RNA sequence: CCGCGGCGGGUGUUGACGCGAUGUGAUUUCUGCCCAGUGCUCUGAAUGUCAAAGUGAAGAAAUUCAAUGAAGCGCGGGUAA
RNA sequence: CCGUCUCGCCCGCCGCGCCGGGGAGGUGGAGCACGAGCGCACGUGUUAGGACCCGAAAGAUGGUGAACUAUGCCUGGGCA
RNA sequence: AGCGGCCCCCGGCGCGCCGGGCCCGGGUCUUCCCGGAGUCGGGUUGCUUGGGAAUGCAGCCCAAAGCGGGUGGUAAACUCC
RNA sequence: CGCGACCUCAGAUCAGACGUGGCGACCCGCUGAAUUUAAGCAUAUUAGUCAGCGGAGGAAAAGAAACUAACCAGGAUUCCCUCAGUAACGGCGAGUGAACAGGGAAGAGCCCAGCGCCGAAUCCCCGCCCCGCGGCGGGGCGCGGGAAAUGUGGCGUACGGA
């Protein structure tokens, strides 16, 4: 009904409506702090396509992250070494800013377990997001038979080990000829299976 | 310095709870019950 | 510092290899572990087949191997719609089903439907409650003769037809084979130019 | 990871068995090995099947 | 290369200012409704003086019209201030010494001090021992006013700030040569620590670019461009001339 | 001037009789000529050379070629405690 | 026998062509010309790995020290 | 040593009921509905991989589409599968 | 200036719940060098390696295709043999170096959002009683109170479905 075409409204991002609602919301968000709780999600369309059922237990934060690359934390220049490894300015970070935002809002509230994240607004020097957090031990999450997989102790801190969809891109995996070098578990054991000598008994 | 750990690790002192967990494990952490009263 | 005459060679040991060395002293104490976890699996299901449900007959790709027939993943859904079996009962009687298979031919569709019709006539089906059957269950006779089947069920075997010794026609003496292989190579390389110069002549002949 | 084990062919393992069975029949290659076989009445000594009982 | 001393005064560790004995910040009085429509009376209580730095202060006590209390202040003393002298302060204020009144109202050619570069920031210009700025002109539209500074330069200030009237007391300090050495030492035992300057030729070449060598000489030109790295910017900083004009 | 970093920090509770950077070495006495060089600075469409971008044309297109062209070096004045 | 150049003649055909095939003469090749390899064990020799044992002047990551001495500070003490 | 014995304890799983829960399936034909959006992809700079007119990842600007989209190991258009 | 209501937002020694630090043999995410080799040495190699930092478990990760091949075609992931020291990169020098197919171990598959229909058909907590309760649960009652129409449950997910 509406959720099919709020969806198709939230890809008129160049239009005059969404250029107004962002030229307002990014300002409202800029006078707040870096990590605060909102009572309801700004996008319900995108919120429900990830698992946000509107019951007791689910929490939504809102955090800002500054923008740019990462220059190497050394003194003045002085990166001692061969002239390959001089580079300080133009370096680029491996994981995205979206899973920076997830684990900044996943360590400060350690009693909760992260589900997923999404986008809201952008400035010149700021990228805003939304996050979805779940109480592990509340009785509504607990007695659901479908989704009591979270409370198991395996899924602690999904975001530091890289399991959210924002870190699954950084790991570099899938299927095909395009993803040769992550056969096995990951990129590391695709190195470990290779660079060892299997020394048989009889050889 | 793998030598400065073994000056200060777990196997050093008393283990005043771990040595009675290594004992309770082998009966499945029973509570409550008693041997038969005679 | 090579001497007079030996082969050149490049050993891959400039890395630190002594740290990651996989020994194999486990091996005669893991063939016993797998032997116990397979026989205690073979005694949990006492009359069922030990080697998994039956598995379809499939050729092989890549012209090196395209003359063999080996085992597969599971049956398709044409080999079950024709054979009249519902696609979630076949999971419960020991029939492997994968929904990701096509059928571009016909002569393997038929030989799979025929193999199912063999297995359906070999299958001894026990009653749910041993006091009351269904229309299609089996009698109290075969229950006493029900036993296991060790090994892959109905093993897949490569068969070859034979031919006797015919008499050679007067015609086949006049069949030049090599000037036909090198005609089909030339005809398979000149399919575009022959069909383009005729078009250019059809643009030139209006004059 | 010194190379502990060795392998030998099959048809030499079977040639050694045939060349160790063919010399448990002479009463000289048994006495010189060291046993005490002065009195045994027959060297391929075959006894009935009721010893398994 | 070792870090030269100019690359070492910007840490903030041992070159800090001695702020123990300093009696207080020589501010001015704020803005309010009364300093925009009328005036208000001060009762100067003493001329307590910090020769921590070398300019005399002033204790000025005001009657505060909001609560029942007496606000104290501080100022910089002009020339010829008594002890007990009713200092007025505002915009309707009459024009004599000690009073402080806006720039837009005083006439042209009036010797002032302690100007505010911006219409309120409680005093930032021409407050040293014996200096004075002069009001040059006015402009009724766009509400501005020119003034000449004691350097020689000129500047445009909006005609809404405030300024006391009179020069800074404490003039003539640059005479009486310090013929002694440790009498400059007791001068810089106060505020801060930079006095025993060691010239650059005497040094080794690892802490000053000019130094090193057998003969005490420079070799390189003392004049240097401004678009320069830190630690080379040691000589004459930028040149329009370098010589003997008197 | 510091510093991996921000509305960061010292000088600065400071304001040209003040901060900061240099060469000489009391007073008395004098401090000469040279701006071609290497530096430094100022007038720069007074212009020879000068990237990315944005522009035009030919091509099926990837492309290819043209106009224009910031600082700075070049050219022109000032400067030897 | 394959690669490559020179001279020049006939034959083939569901497709008739910038199609396909054939000869004689010199040249390049780790090739045929009635097999000789595979798997195991031992020996010497050359090498890659800490590599016959002992030996540097240095180079890098991550941490501990102003109780001696170097300078600024706070607070106190002494000089017939 | 031995399918030798005895005495305890906790289960795995088999059967009787006594309780509550849930009334659900095929085949054959007519009419309806059917998908994830600052992401795909494009330019660029930097690390990387065996990946070579650029495999993956990350950053900045530009920014889509429904007989549509990506892949089909040499860049580019027109084509068919 | 009133009584009122949804919204945004605070405080409490409010009721009941939770996480924080350690071990660190194996594991996943980031960050990441130099000796050394090339008879010098700066791209390379040494190495996605030591050190450094944060997270878990009895095993962790991966995973039911935006897949391989051009065959008469296979059909989730991991693991061993093999392809292979090969196609390729590289002051084309020193040197680094994959996968698909084939035979085998193990064998297991699935659910939501949207599109729509059933009168919020939905949970959690407080109250009283009965049973059992050393892993706090079931049935009966609550004009006893709360969250949800910015969407709670049932059918239903690409093998077509209603
Ligand atoms: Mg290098
Ligand atoms: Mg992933
Ligand atoms: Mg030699
Ligand atoms: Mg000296
Ligand atoms: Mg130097
Ligand atoms: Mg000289
Ligand atoms: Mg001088
Ligand atoms: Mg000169
Ligand atoms: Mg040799
Ligand atoms: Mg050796
Ligand atoms: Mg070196
Ligand atoms: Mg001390
Ligand atoms: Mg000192
Ligand atoms: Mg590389
Ligand atoms: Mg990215
Ligand atoms: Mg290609
Ligand atoms: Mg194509
Ligand atoms: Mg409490
Ligand atoms: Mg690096
Ligand atoms: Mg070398
Ligand atoms: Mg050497
Ligand atoms: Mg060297
Ligand atoms: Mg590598
Ligand atoms: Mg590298
Ligand atoms: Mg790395
Ligand atoms: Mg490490
Ligand atoms: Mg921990
Ligand atoms: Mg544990
Ligand atoms: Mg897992
Ligand atoms: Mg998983
Ligand atoms: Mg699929
Ligand atoms: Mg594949
Ligand atoms: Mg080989
Ligand atoms: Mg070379
Ligand atoms: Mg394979
Ligand atoms: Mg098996
Ligand atoms: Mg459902
Ligand atoms: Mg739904």
């Amino acid at each position: 009904g509406a959720y099919k075409y709020i969806q198709e409204l939230w890809r008129k991002k160049q239009s005059d409506v969404m250029r107004f609602l962002l030229r307002v919301r990014c300002w409202q968000y800029r006078q707040l702090s870096a990590l605060h709780r909102a009572p309801r999600p700004t996008r319900p369309d995108k919120a429900r396509r990830l698992g946000y059922k509107a019951k007791q237990g689910y929490v939504i934060y809102r955090i800002r992250v500054r923008r740019g690359g990462r220059k190497r934390p050394v003194p003045k220049g002085a990166t001692y070494g061969k002239p390959v490894h001089h580079g300080v300015n133009q370096l680029k970070f491996a994981r995205s800013l979206q899973s920076v935002a997830e684990e900044r809002a996943g360590r400060h509230c350690g009693a909760l377990r992260v589900l997923n994240s999404y986008w809201v607004g952008e400035d010149s020097t700021y990228k805003f997001f939304e996050v979805i957090l779940i109480d592990p031990f509340h009785k509504a999450i607990r007695r659901n038979p479908d989704t009591q997989w979270i409370t198991k102790p395996v899924h602690k801190h999904r975001e530091m080990r890289g399991l959210t969809s924002a870190g699954r891109k950084s790991r570099g995996l899938g299927k095909g000829h395009k993803f040769h070098h992550t056969i096995g578990g990951s990129r590391r054991a695709a190195w470990r299976r290779r660079n060892t000598l299997q020394l048989h008994r009889y050889r | 310095s793998a030598k400065a750990k073994r000056r200060n690790t777990t196997g050093t002192g008393r283990m005043r709870h771990l040595k009675i967990v290594y004992r309770r494990f082998r009966h499945g952490f029973r509570e409550g019950t008693t041997p038969k009263p005679k | 510092a090579p001497s007079r005459n030996g082969m050149i060679l490049k050993p891959h040991f400039h890395k630190d290899w002594q740290r990651r060395v996989a020994t194999w002293f486990n091996q005669p104490a893991r063939k016993i572990r797998r032997r116990k976890a397979r026989q205690a699996r073979a005694r949990r299901i006492a009359p069922r087949p030990a080697a998994g449900p039956i598995r379809p007959i499939v050729r092989c790709p890549t012209v090196r191997y395209h003359t063999k027939v080996r085992a597969g993943r599971g049956f398709s859904l044409e080999e079950l719609r024709v054979a009249g079996i519902h696609k979630k009962v076949a999971r419960t009687i020991g029939i492997s089903v994968d929904p990701r298979r096509r059928n571009k031919s016909t002569e393997s569709l038929q030989a799979n439907v025929q193999r199912l019709k063999e297995y359906r006539s070999k299958l001894v089906l026990f009653p749910r409650k041993p006091s009351a059957p269904k229309k299609g269950d089996s009698s109290a006779e075969e229950l006493k003769l029900a036993t296991q089947l060790t090994g892959p069920v109905m093993p897949i075997r490569n068969v070859f037809k034979k031919e006797k010794a015919r008499v050679i026609t007067e015609e086949e003496k006049n069949f030049k084979a090599f000037a036909s292989l090198r005609m089909a190579r030339a005809n398979a390389r000149l399919f575009g130019i022959r069909a383009k110069r005729a078009k250019e002549a059809a643009e030139q002949d209006v004059e | 990871w010194r190379r502990w084990h060795r392998r030998v062919n099959t048809t030499q393992k079977r040639y050694a068995i045939c060349s160790a069975l063919a010399a448990s029949a002479l009463p000289a290659l048994v006495m010189s090995k060291g046993h005490r076989i002065e009195e045994v009445p027959e060297l391929p000594l075959v006894v009935e099947d009721k010893v398994e009982g | 290369g070792r870090v030269i001393r100019g690359q070492r005064k910007g840490a903030g560790s041992v070159f800090r200012a001695h702020v123990k004995h300093r009696k207080g910040a020589a501010r001015l009085r704020a803005v309010d409704f009364a300093e925009r429509h009328g005036y208000i009376k001060g009762i100067v209580k003493d001329i307590i003086h910090d020769p921590g730095r070398g300019a005399p202060l002033a204790k000025v006590v005001f009657r505060d019209p909001y609560r029942f209390k007496k606000r104290t202040e501080l100022f910089i003393a002009a020339e010829g201030i008594h002890t007990g002298q009713f200092v007025y302060c505002g915009k309707k204020a009459q024009l004599n010494i000690g009073n402080v009144l806006p720039v837009g109202t005083m006439p042209e050619g009036t010797i002032v001090c302690c100007l505010e570069e911006k219409p309120g920031d409680r005093g930032k210009l021409a407050r040293a021992s014996g200096n004075y700025a002069t009001v040059i002109s006015h402009n009724p539209e766009t509400k501005k006013t020119r003034v000449k500074l004691p350097s020689g330069s000129k500047k445009v200030i909006s005609s809404a700030n405030r300024a006391v009237v009179g020069v800074v007391a404490g003039g003539g300090r640059i005479d009486k040569p310090i013929l002694k050495a440790g009498r400059a030492y007791h001068k810089y035992k106060a505020k801060r620590n930079c006095w025993p300057r060691v010239r650059g030729v005497a040094m080794n070449p690892v802490e000053h670019p000019f130094g090193g060598g057998n003969h005490q000489h420079i070799g390189k030109p003392s004049t240097i461009r401004r678009d320069a790295p830190a630690g080379r910017k040691v000589g004459l900083i930028a040149a329009r001339r370098t010589g003997r004009l008197r």
